[PDB]
DNA sequence: TCTAATGCGAGCATGCTCGCATTAGATTTTGTTTTTTTAGCGGTT
């Protein structure tokens, strides 16, 4: 169900990425966030945290890259919770 | 005990490294010390995930990983503190020691997301992906016929036989797949237009192909010179023909004539067609001698027929003519190169859809994600190279004499920086090449070979290893007199110098059987003398112990199977063969890639699974029935067909059992058969093809009866097989049975095949019967060469087009109109060249072959006559020079004719060449010699079992076999007896949300009444306004939804407080709500025949409410069913109704608090929302 | 579970199995795949065959034998897409020849019927959401088109009356596993409603999502029951009071696991992650450390007994080697003897052999293969020769003795006993020269064909025989029209050849393979191809009669049956009589000193002629019976 | 599909090569490559 409404998210706000516009094509890269931002719920870091993240990475090799990941992936939970916010 | 050189490469740093070195020399040893040098270092360590190693072979990766491991162990032993090669150890698994094709695939899994890739993606079965291909290129001609565009059907009508389409359709296919070696695909597609911009004007001798024009001519002018020269010597013997030397010096003369005019091709023109050898001055007397009169003669002619073919080749057209014909192909080729760029397109965006990728996707979306920006074919490094050059601090690869363009691609970008200063090793050896027909570029290897410098100051360094360590002294001169006299040049591409020699450096033991020894064989197969022969040879060994030499270990074994290799070119003899040695009783072990349908147990089983599919296939079903499955012999198939003529035979089958009676025996087979068809039609429906298949197998026992006749080890193999390949079809993308057939079918259709199943493993004791090329890299005590009289498979050469990396897309003029067509210039240019390469190949392949043996060495072929061919060979074998005559090697088509004359100067069959120490051990053998019944001992056990009478007397496991097969589990009865139960159970489809009305369901309401029934507070009796109160504090911490909330009678709620026994709750001593408990009881009890040793059942439940008065402790329990509304007496007609309904819970309930709290129950309360009504139990 | 089930031992799996096997969910993908590929054969026969479309209530057998005559008939015709979903019958003859053209026969009215019976119960519910599909926007109205498809064709009262059906026969999670399927479909149709109701999508993106729905599903975990052997893994499983433990598939890169760092988060992502502060789940570098301690966990887990197994050889035959565990094992048990498992017993000692008989079927298995190798000069042990003789002796070794006949099994065949010769192939015996020619071949292979009369499955392509059945029928038309216009063969011009040829393949190509030639745009070019060849054979024969002096009396000329010609005839021992009928090419007719001449002509699409050797075997048999 | 054998006649040095044409035979592939993490039900209907 959070697959599907990710997919959804992707298709609304997939012209705001920065490095996963190629693959939010792909239905392999929902089940991937997926996973992912259950792995953050599971981890105690919420939406902002991950917005924060990749604000600090903006300014290790590949943080370019990691900032850019972590920027795709705070708008697709932000936009998640916002979705679900007061009815899930 | 390493070599200089050896060590030279083990310890060299600070730029690219190339090993080069012939066979044997340690290359693989030296990258695997260099690795671990460079672990288990105190100076300086690193990590082993911080290295590259690109094996050819996932095998050669695995083994590189253990001789790793073991090493570490040692240095781990002699240094317990460490904490590094401890953590080194572990690291191995996180190891990037494989393919190229590996590296690839965890690239492209963790940078998808730079190209087009699913993440979720994998790599397509061969004919999996090959018929996605077939279906693409079925659909994008439809479209093309649909358009109906000139230029298709010109293109149509070309390439295409005179009643179908189906050679464009290979030839779309072979193009497409010819331009996937190159980096850019498109591009160098697109480049084949170049070859056909010529003109009437333009210069034949400027353009690229003609290069291999030139060679050609140059070849054969000077290939008939000598041949003249040799003449004119024959004229000088005293039994010599003296008078026709004037004819050969005129011949000569003219030959001559055209020689200084090789580099004119229009000159050539008019002088090749123009030249005429005068007649042959007869010699008449008895000084001469007939052998060598009428074999000068024979030295003309072929000066002649060389002449003919050089005429036929290109002199035939003026040079205009030709490149008018080349020109006017253009249009052709333009349209052709479109085709194929729009099934590659195509190709790859049905591959898409579907997220699986070739197995040629690898290479190209890795090198893909690798670059940034392509410039003319500069690539520039992206973020993954960047990310690989940095983790990767060196790059070791290993057979790189066999890299192609692509692979080379994704190592430069892999690889930190320039040539100069980098951090790529490399070892390998052109000698060895054997992966030019994959397209593989030795050449890349060649090119570093010459720009490197030893010194290797500015550039990269070369390293050369002379030693060799693998084999005896035997092996290595027999095979550097053989290739002194075939490599060099044309033929080879490689000069066979003292430099590229094998030198010996293994200490070996002597022997005077390591002789290298070669048998050649002059309505009965050929391939069979040629296994006997080798069978015999084999049993000679095995009969006085061979002995095996262990130069590390430095201790004898005695000689076994697995000692023993035969190696071929080509594995169609190789059943045969295989038939033969155990036929002489020797064990075989032979890696194949075909025959699997051919198998009467696949073909059965496979029979079997059609009928399941679709009883209406004559065959198929006809098959089963004749079957050892059915057992229906000729008559009894006959008669069935008798019942109905016109009909299917499934009909026929049918009617049979219709009309038959059970007292006949086909009756019961066709009776037990089409029961068991039913079972596996109704199975297939809810499981895969795979448990099918098992279940197909129990059913009839057909694997059980396979295993007890004769093969049948590898017929249990064949159907075990099937098991497993259904499994792997089933897990990736033809999942049931009639998806998993069709994959079959359309497979088989295409002319795609499956091997045979390995009977026995490897490691155990047999003869293996490999390909050459899966030799490579290996070592083995003793080898065969067979086959070796066999032709050169060269039908490439015979196809209307040619493919060519360097020229393109080469073909013959064609006029579909005119009904003409002849071979344009490049066309042939691509022939002649691409002979050369083919033969050059071959040649390294009999290298590798013969390089792989260590003690011995046999080389088997055949002929037709003895004698002829030993005349030919010396022939070819004249010259005083080592290297045969380019030409005479030119003309090969087989082993033998490389073979056979650099044997022939041979003292076995000029001092330097007869004198080499290589011994040659010729054997003259005939077929007859070759072809050269035992006692009839009867069995009466094996009559016995004919019979299905036992064999006759008291054999020592008898008894415990009886007591074993009698034997029944103890505690049978309860293993299927599952362990929770539902206190529900112990008594004993909806639409969607979307499609109903909303709200209020029956049972939801209930639920609700027990949600406030268990948060009211029991303090005192409340108003009904009060319960309310607590309903909307209930509703707000959303314990109730507000749906639920809003039916609910209040009224119901607060009445059963006004009851005694709900007084009695209120004012209780002690209360407590919603109980959960789990109760442990005997099986017995719900089950009969169950035991105290066998486990309790658990029963779980949820108490709804339980009280302690002064007096006692006592149960409470609500339903919100349903009284009042219908029962003819209202509850007193529902009171022993309902006490019937719950009384078996009750009694569960009262179990559960007498046993755990070990307090019996005073009273149990049953209230009911509906009349309020409290029943007593 | 296969295993398992034939060492009858109970077990239960710690995990949760596919539906996807299951006909529901197949169901719904195949006609979605209908839907999408427009009708293709491989499409609508798997959602057909998911028998969820069958008619209620009738019985499922004879509906497959109907619905097997309809597959066999969509192959052999090439129906797909439009053709379906047409106003048109589908049209049925058994036999169609291109010479003469023939009047539907009774039998195939009846079969026709039967064919377009199962059609109309196929084509509705399959076309009406197909209907609805293409007019449904959002992905509500898009389910609802769905679910309706499901409803309508009363799935679940078919699926109920699986369960039942499973239930008498005993399987109880067979049976219940149905209504998993019906609630698990159900609840991923909720779900996408609930999430993306209102958002218009294509049916592309639809199917996609409900295709990924459907590969997540799985039924519920199997109770666990009184006494199972425990079948799980190493990283999740948890066990008490274990006594034995077999740790399996101790390979090298199997255990220790190499783990997939693929996600979003890299392991270099990660570990500097960490060093900003911030802590995820473990990338894969500690967890392959962490290896270490599953391991550990999984060895000291028994109380009484520890296996460690490891395969040498993969299904294909590669290679498995043993992980660095077995060494580390061998070093802390030095002298302990590592035991072989394998399904060769010879391999073993008689102690490990007897514990192979473990039941009547393994037993049956191994003693027959065991029986095979003794008579290939083994010894095989006293236990199979014990075993051998307890099957003997039990109540049914008249299976056991079958199963066995597999010793003395040879491929042979039991010749037609003289009634069931009679009754096949008649008393009379009326032939072909081809048939004969057959026999001559093999005469199995002439039972096969004119014995049991079998025929191959019939597909929608252009074969060999097709196509000169062509030629010879176009040449045929274009001689007629010859005579009719008082025209001969030497008389012909280019213009007239081609126009002639070009008519006459016109008027074939409907009658020849299911109008095959009218069935694609590659196909007409297939037409025109042969009418260029049929145009070139027109000029080569108008020259060939302007050079001989020989004149074709009759063409495509019948002896024996309807034909002008009597049959050849020849009498048996048996008393039966053998006429043979056949059809010759050409006849030519010339006029000498010697007398009149006859030549025979054949029109073959071959370079190779007449081989006399082929003719003294019987192979070559056509020509000189024909002269005959 | 190319190499080799067979047949016949013209020009040359009555018997021999050579040209040419043609057919007929037989003779015939090599190959490799993965994993997908991530915590059993549910008493009461
Ligand atoms: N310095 C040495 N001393 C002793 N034995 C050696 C030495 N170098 C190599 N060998 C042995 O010689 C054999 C050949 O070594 P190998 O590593 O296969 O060289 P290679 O160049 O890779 N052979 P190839 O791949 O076919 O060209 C192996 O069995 C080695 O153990
Ligand atoms: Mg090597």
């Amino acid at each position: 169900g959070v697959q599907m409404l990710l997919r959804k998210l992707i298709e609304e706000h997939k012209q705001e990425f920065k490095v996963y516009q190629k693959a939010s094509d792909k239905s392999g890269f929902t089940a991937q966030v997926e996973r992912m931002l259950t792995e953050f719920k599971r981890y105690c870091l919420e939406p902002e945290d991950i917005r924060r993240m990749a604000e600090s990475g903006t300014a290790y090799r590949g943080e370019r890259v990691l900032s850019e990941k972590l920027h795709d992936l705070s708008i697709l939970y932000q936009q998640m919770e916002k979705s679900l916010a007061d009815q899930y | 005990t390493w070599t200089d050189d050896q060590w030279n490469a083990i310890v060299s740093t600070g730029q690219d490294i190339l090993v080069a070195a012939a066979a044997g020399s340690g290359k693989t040893a030296v990258l695997v010390e260099r690795m671990i040098r460079k672990i288990t270092a105190e100076e300086n360590p690193i990590d082993v995930d911080r290295l590259l190693v690109v094996t050819f072979t996932n095998a050669s990766a695995a083994e590189m990983k253990h001789r790793i491991a073991e090493a570490l162990e040692k240095e781990l032993v002699q240094r317990p503190g460490s904490l590094h090669i401890r953590r080194q150890l572990s690291l191995l698994n996180r190891a990037s020691i494989s393919t190229l094709h590996s590296f690839c695939l965890q690239v492209l899994k963790k940078y998808y997301y730079l190209i087009d890739l699913d993440p979720g993606f994998r790599i397509a079965d061969q004919t999996e992906g090959e018929l996605i291909g077939d279906e693409v290129l079925d659909e994008l001609f439809e479209d093309e016929y649909a358009k109906g565009e000139k230029a298709f059907f010109e293109l149509v009508d070309r390439y295409t036989t005179d009643r179908h389409d189906l050679d464009l359709q290979f030839l779309v296919k072979q193009v497409y797949e010819y331009s996937r070696s190159h980096p850019n695909p498109e591009a160098w597609l697109e480049s084949f237009v170049h070859l056909y911009d010529v003109s009437e004007k333009s210069a034949i001798e400027e353009l690229p192909f003609y290069q291999y024009v030139k060679e050609d001519i140059a070849m054969v002018l000077n290939g008939a010179k000598e041949k003249l020269l040799r003449a004119l010597e024959l004229t000088k013997a005293p039994g010599g023909p003296a008078p026709r030397a004037d004819n050969f010096l005129d011949d000569l003369a003219q030959i001559d004539e055209l020689i200084q005019h090789q580099d004119d091709f229009s000159e050539l023109y008019k002088r090749v067609p123009a030249v005429s050898f005068k007649r042959a001055k007869a010699v008449k007397g008895d000084e001469f001698d007939p052998a060598l009169l009428d074999e000068a003669t024979d030295l003309r002619n072929g000066a002649k027929k060389l002449l003919e073919k050089l005429k036929t080749d290109y002199f035939t057209r003026s040079p205009e003519q030709h490149l008018k014909s080349l020109a006017e192909m253009k249009p052709v080729i333009e349209t052709l190169v479109q085709l194929v760029i729009s099934y590659g397109k195509r190709f790859e965006a049905a591959k898409q859809e579907k997220s699986i990728i070739d197995f040629s996707d690898l290479e190209h979306y890795c090198l893909a994600i690798l670059t940034a920006e392509n410039d003319k074919g500069e690539r520039e490094p992206s973020e993954a190279a960047r990310f690989y050059q940095e983790q990767f601090h060196e790059v070791l690869v290993d057979e790189y004499q066999d890299t192609n363009l692509v692979q080379e691609s994704i190592l430069q970008l892999v690889t930190s920086g320039p040539e100069e200063t980098g951090n790529l090793f490399m070892v390998g050896d052109v000698k060895q090449s054997i992966y030019r027909f994959r397209l593989a570029e030795p050449l890349l290897f060649l090119s570093k070979y010459k720009r490197f410098t030893e010194s290797g100051e500015g550039t990269g360094r070369k390293i050369d290893l002379n030693k060799n360590f693998r084999s005896r002294a035997d092996i290595l001169d027999s095979t550097n007199f053989l290739f002194k006299q075939l490599m060099g040049g044309k033929i080879g591409e490689v000069d066979y110098d003292e430099q590229a020699e094998l030198k010996l450096g293994a200490a070996y033991p002597d022997n005077d059987e390591t002789e290298t020894e070669l048998l050649l064989i002059d309505e009965l197969e050929t391939v069979q003398f040629e296994a006997k022969a080798i069978a015999k040879e084999i049993r000679k060994l095995i009969s006085s112990p061979f002995k095996v030499y262990d130069g590390k270990k430095k201790t004898h074994r005695n000689i076994q199977y697995r000692d023993i290799v035969i190696l071929l070119r080509s594995m169609p003899w190789a059943p045969q063969i295989m038939e033969e040695l155990r036929a002489q009783g020797i064990p075989v072990y032979a890696n194949l890639t075909s025959g699997y349908f051919e198998a009467v147990e696949v073909a059965v089983a496979l029979s079997v699974l059609k009928v399941i599919d679709n009883p209406y296939q004559d065959i198929p079903l006809a098959s089963v029935l004749r079957s050892p499955i059915v057992g229906a012999d000729e008559n009894e198939l006959s008669l069935i067909r008798l019942e109905n003529k016109k009909a299917p035979y499934y009909e026929a089958m049918k009617d049979y059992l219709a009309a038959g009676d059970r007292s006949d025996e086909l009756y019961q087979k066709l009776n037990t058969f089409y029961g068991h068809l039913q079972k596996w039609r109704a199975f297939s429906k809810n499981h895969s093809v795979s448990e099918l298949i098992w279940e197909v197998y129990r059913d009839t026992k057909y694997m059980d009866y396979v295993g007890g006749m004769p093969g049948g080890k590898q017929r249990q193999a064949n159907l075990r097989v099937l098991y497993d390949r259904a499994r792997q079809y089933e897990s990736t993308a033809f999942r049931g049975l009639f998806r998993f057939l069709r994959f079959i079918e359309r497979m088989q259709e295409r002319g795609d095949d499956l091997g045979t199943a390995r009977g026995l493993s490897e490691q155990e004791d047999v003869v293996r019967l490999m390909t050459i090329h899966s030799s490579k890299g290996l070592e083995f005590p003793v080898v065969f060469v067979a086959g070796l009289g066999r032709n050169f498979n060269m039908m490439d050469l015979n196809k209307s087009y040619l493919l060519d990396k360097e020229l393109g897309f080469g073909t013959k003029y064609i006029h579909p109109q005119l009904r003409i067509s002849y071979p344009t210039l490049p066309l042939i240019a691509m022939k002649k060249k691409m002979r050369r390469e083919l033969l050059s190949e071959e040649l390294r392949v009999l290298y590798v072959a013969l390089t792989r043996a260590k003690e011995k060495l046999f080389l088997i072929g055949s002929c037709k006559d003895h004698q002829k061919q030993l005349a030919k060979w010396q022939a070819s074998a004249s010259q005083t020079d080592w290297l045969l005559p380019e030409f005479d090697r030119y003309q090969a088509r087989t082993y033998l004719d490389f073979i056979g004359p650099a044997l022939a100067r041979h003292r076995d069959l000029h001092a330097d060449i007869s004198g080499h120490p290589a011994r040659f051990a010729v054997q003259m053998i005939h077929s007859y010699d070759l072809l050269d019944e035992r006692m009839e001992e009867k069995s009466e056990r094996l009559e016995a079992i004919r019979r299905g009478e036992p064999v006759p007397g008291s054999f020592a496991f008898d008894e415990k076999a009886r007591e074993q097969l009698s034997w029944t589990y103890p505690h049978q009865e309860v293993t299927q007896i599952r362990t929770k139960q539902s206190v529900s159970e112990i008594k004993r489809y909806r639409r969607p949300a979307f499609m109903m009305k909303k709200g209020l369901t029956a049972a939801e309401k209930g639920t609700a009444m027990h949600t406030v029934m268990q948060h009211i507070p029991l303090s005192h009796v409340p108003s009904i306004e009060e319960a309310e109160q607590t309903v909307h504090r209930l509703y707000e911490k959303e314990l109730l939804t507000e749906e639920q909330k809003d039916a609910i009678d209040i009224e119901e709620i607060v009445q059963f407080f006004h009851t005694e026994i709900g007084g009695q709750l209120i004012g209780a001593k002690w209360k407590d709500r919603e109980i959960p408990f789990s109760l442990a009881l005997p099986a017995k009890e719900i089950y009969p025949d169950a035991h105290e040793a066998d486990e309790p059942l658990l029963v779980q439940g949820i108490i709804d409410c339980l009280y302690e008065t002064e007096d006692g402790l006592y149960l409470l329990a609500y339903k919100s069913d349903r009284i009042e509304g219908k029962f003819q007496h209202g509850f007193e007609g529902a009171a022993p109704i309902l006490k019937k309904r719950y009384e078996t819970q009750i009694q569960l309930y009262t179990k559960a608090v007498e046993q755990i709290a070990k307090t019996k129950v005073k009273g149990c309360a049953l209230y009911f929302f509906d009349g309020g009504h409290i029943l007593t139990l | 579970k296969e295993v398992f089930a034939d060492y009858e031992i109970p077990y239960f799996i710690d995990g949760k199995a596919s539906m996807l096997n299951h006909p529901l969910i197949e169901f719904i993908r195949s006609s979605l795949d209908v839907l999408k590929g427009n009708w293709r054969y491989e499409a609508v026969f798997r959602c057909v065959k998911t028998e969820l479309l069958f008619p209620l209530n009738e019985p499922k057998a004879k509906v497959r034998e109907q619905v097997d005559q309809l597959e066999n008939y969509c192959i052999a015709y090439g129906i797909k897409g439009d053709r379906w979903t047409k106003g048109d019958r589908f049209q049925y003859r058994r036999f169609v020849s291109l010479d003469d053209d023939f009047a539907q026969t009774d039998q195939e009215i009846e079969m026709e019927n039967m064919l377009n019976d199962t059609r109309d119960w196929i084509v509705p519910p399959l076309f009406q959401l197909q209907k609805r599909m293409k007019k449904a926007k959002t992905v509500q109205e898009k389910a609802e088109a769905l679910y309706r498809y499901l409803e309508e064709t009363d799935v679940p009262l078919k699926l109920d009356q699986e369960r039942q059906r499973a239930e008498d026969d005993g399987r109880i999670i067979e049976a219940q596993q149905h209504q998993q399927a019906w609630d698990a479909v159900i609840q991923l149709l909720e779900e996408f409603v609930e999430m993306m109701g209102d958002d218009e999508i294509s049916l592309d993106l639809f199917q996609q999502m409900i295709e990924a729905g459907a590969e997540s599903l799985t039924f519920s975990l199997i109770p666990p029951a009184l006494d199972q052997v425990f079948v799980g893994n190493m990283d999740l499983s948890r066990m008490y009071g274990t006594s034995c433990t077999f740790v399996l598939g101790a390979n090298d890169g199997v255990l220790p696991a190499r783990p997939d760092e693929n996600g979003v988060l890299s392991d270099d992502d990660r570990e500097w992650l960490k060093t900003i502060g911030v802590e995820l789940s473990s990338g894969g570098r500690e967890r392959l450390l962490d290896e270490h301690f599953l391991i550990y966990m999984a060895f000291s887990s028994p109380s009484d007994r520890l296996y460690v197994s490891y395969p040498i050889a993969d299904a294909e035959g590669k290679t498995l080697l043993p992980s660095m565990i077995v060494k580390r094992l061998e070093e802390l048990f030095p002298h302990h003897k590592e035991r072989l498992l394998t399904n060769e017993p010879e391999q073993v000692s008689d102690e490990e052999q007897l514990m192979y008989v473990v039941n009547k079927s393994v037993a049956q298995s191994f003693t027959a293969s065991q029986l095979r190798l003794w008579t290939r000069e083994y010894d095989i042990s006293d236990v199979w020769w014990s075993t051998y003789n307890v099957l003997m002796s039990e109540q049914d070794r008249l299976q056991s003795k079958k199963l066995f006949s597999s010793l003395f099994f040879r491929n042979e065949v039991k010749q037609l006993e003289r009634s069931v010769s009679r009754q096949l192939y008649g008393e009379r015996i009326q032939g072909s020269v081809s048939r004969m020619e057959t026999f001559n071949a093999c005469p199995f292979s002439h039972f096969a064909s004119h014995g049991l009369h079998l025929k191959e499955r019939q597909f929608f392509k252009l074969e060999a025989p097709d196509i000169g059945q062509l030629f010879h029928s176009s040449l045929k038309l274009i001689s007629d029209r010859l005579r009719d216009e008082k025209l001969d063969w030497r008389d012909l011009t280019k213009e007239q050849c081609e126009l002639f040829s070009y008519d006459a393949v016109e008027r074939l190509a409907p009658k020849l393979q299911k109008e095959i030639l009218l069935s694609s745009n590659r196909h007409y070019y297939v037409k025109e191809k042969l009418q260029k060849i049929v145009t070139r054979v027109s000029g080569i024969l108008s020259e060939h009669a302007k050079a001989s002096g020989f004149v074709p009396i009759g063409l495509e000329l019948g002896f024996g049956g309807k034909g002008p010609l009597p049959p050849l005839t020849f009498q048996l021992k048996n008393g039966c009589t053998m006429e043979l009928v056949g059809r010759i090419d050409r006849v030519d007719k010339a006029e000498s000193s010697k007398g009149l001449l006859l030549r025979i002509v054949a029109y073959k699409s071959s370079d190779k002629g007449l081989d006399l050797a082929e003719v003294y075997y019987g192979l070559a048999l056509q020509m000189l019976t024909y002269l005959d």
